[PDB]
């Protein structure tokens, strides 16, 4: 437990071994205190010295201690990461990726992940310095299982950070260069590798349809659906996020998710005890019901409408909001038969019960659904017996009370329904 | 996004 000035005195000595002991003392400060003195280290001017120690191939111990110390500085604020980058650390770490000492190469991987994890600017600067080639070469082995578990996990996590962030998204050529390795990692049988691999995919699919196509063309959808059914929550969460991103694209992209068997998993996802899973599963459903009518029919066939009625009936409000969207898209693009079936499953009552929430956006969504439901009844000549349903469950008391609502389109559609069916 | 080695 040295003081910062003692560390300074050692690193400023003209003795490599005294520099080594001081650098190690710094590393222990930065890795053992709950609130490490990163800023005091930076202010003392030690970052340039640490960076210079990265290049002392004749003393692998001081390479490791400096790499560890800089890794933990880089794991702090954007300003602390910037101090590491400003000391010229990026090229020095990339040159350590070729080290014959596995624990040193791993530490350089770790440090680069923290730098890239700061944002799109440093992510792209790591790429411009040529980090991808040597990173991917560390995984150019016939069987990933022969690599150390902690080593492989750190490589996967750092790669996911190179896929991370938008405004802008990673360079297209960088994504194409990484994807083959990501796909291979997506099949490795370690829970942590799988989780971070799914996260990387979820980042790459969070964008316009051309980005989604890059991923879907690699044929990873069936594997994502498989991980969607995993028992480890840390895997299901990113797998579901990736699947949800894919279904925001075209109807053809959404169809690959359906063809892979995704809908069969949603009974459990839509009743999953983790609130976030249920919410994201219902968001995914809302983008499937906005597709073609034959895709709406697969939702019906898989028995998922009762589950939408269930979430609409009882769930976290954010989840109910997503379900309301799911029903509006359903009724806008669905056939008359499909809309009739939706009523026969009990959609109306829970739909009405949600017309008394403190959220203007959901009321609008609900009222558009009712209109598109009434529209389907007009085409069948029984707007009456639907009006009674909405009456018997207390739906007319709400819609009446919404005509006197302080908002643009609430009383608009409210008046319209009242005076056209009631 | 960032990890310290502790
Ligand atoms: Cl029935």
């Amino acid at each position: 437990n040295w003081s910062v000035e003692d560390i300074v005195k050692g690193i400023n000595s003209n003795n490599l071994e005294s520099q080594l002991q001081a650098t190690q003392a710094a590393r222990k400060l930065l890795s053992r205190e709950k609130q490490p003195p990163i800023d005091n280290i930076i202010r003392a001017g030690l970052i340039p010295k640490f960076v210079s120690f990265l290049g002392k191939t004749d003393c692998s111990p001081i390479q490791f201690e400096s790499a560890w110390a800089l890794t933990n500085i880089a794991s702090g604020t954007s300003e602390q990461t910037k101090a590491v980058v400003d000391g010229g650390a990026i090229p020095a770490f990339i040159s350590l990726l070729a080290s014959p000492h596995a624990h040193i190469s791993e530490q350089a991987v770790w440090a680069l992940g923290n730098i890239a994890g700061d944002g799109s600017a440093f992510r792209d600067l790591v790429i411009k310095h040529g980090a991808i080639d040597p990173l991917l070469a560390l995984l150019a082995v016939p069987d990933l299982s022969t690599l150390a578990c902690g080593y492989l996990r750190n490589l996967t996590w750092t790669l996911s950070n190179l896929c991370r962030n938008k405004n802008p998204a990673p360079p297209l050529d960088a994504v194409e260069q990484i994807l083959p390795t990501l796909v291979r990692l997506l099949h490795h049988n370690d829970p942590e590798v799988l989780a971070d691999s799914c996260w990387a995919i979820s980042y790459l699919t969070d964008g316009p349809n051309e980005r989604i196509e890059m991923v879907v063309k690699k044929g990873v959808v069936p594997q994502l659906v498989k991980l969607l059914g995993a028992t480890e929550l840390p895997i299901v969460t990113p797998a579901l996020r990736a699947i949800g991103n894919i279904v925001t694209g075209t109807d053809e992209q959404t169809q690959k998710v359906i063809d892979a068997g995704a809908l069969a998993v949603f009974p459990s996802l839509l009743t999953n005890p983790k609130t976030n899973i249920q919410k994201e599963a219902t968001w995914t459903m809302s983008n499937i019901t906005a597709g073609r009518q034959d895709q709406i029919q697969q939702v019906v066939n898989h028995g998922l409408v009762p589950f939408l009625v269930g979430v609409l009936s009882k769930a976290d409000f954010k989840t109910q909001k997503e379900a309301a969207w799911a029903i509006t898209n359903y009724t806008s693009g669905g056939t008359v038969e499909q809309i009739v079936y939706l009523v026969h499953c009990g959609i109306i009552e829970p739909l009405m019960n949600l017309l008394s929430a403190k959220d203007t956006k959901i009321i609008q969504v609900i009222l558009d659904a009712i209109s598109n439901i009434f529209q389907a009844a007009e085409k069948l000549g029984e707007t009456e017996k639907l009006s009674i349903m909405i009456e018997e469950c207390g739906g007319l008391d709400k819609i009446e009370a919404l005509q006197r609502h302080e908002n643009e389109s609430v009383y608009k559609a409210s008046l319209n329904l009242i005076e056209k069916y009631f | 996004r960032k990890r310290a080695k502790v």
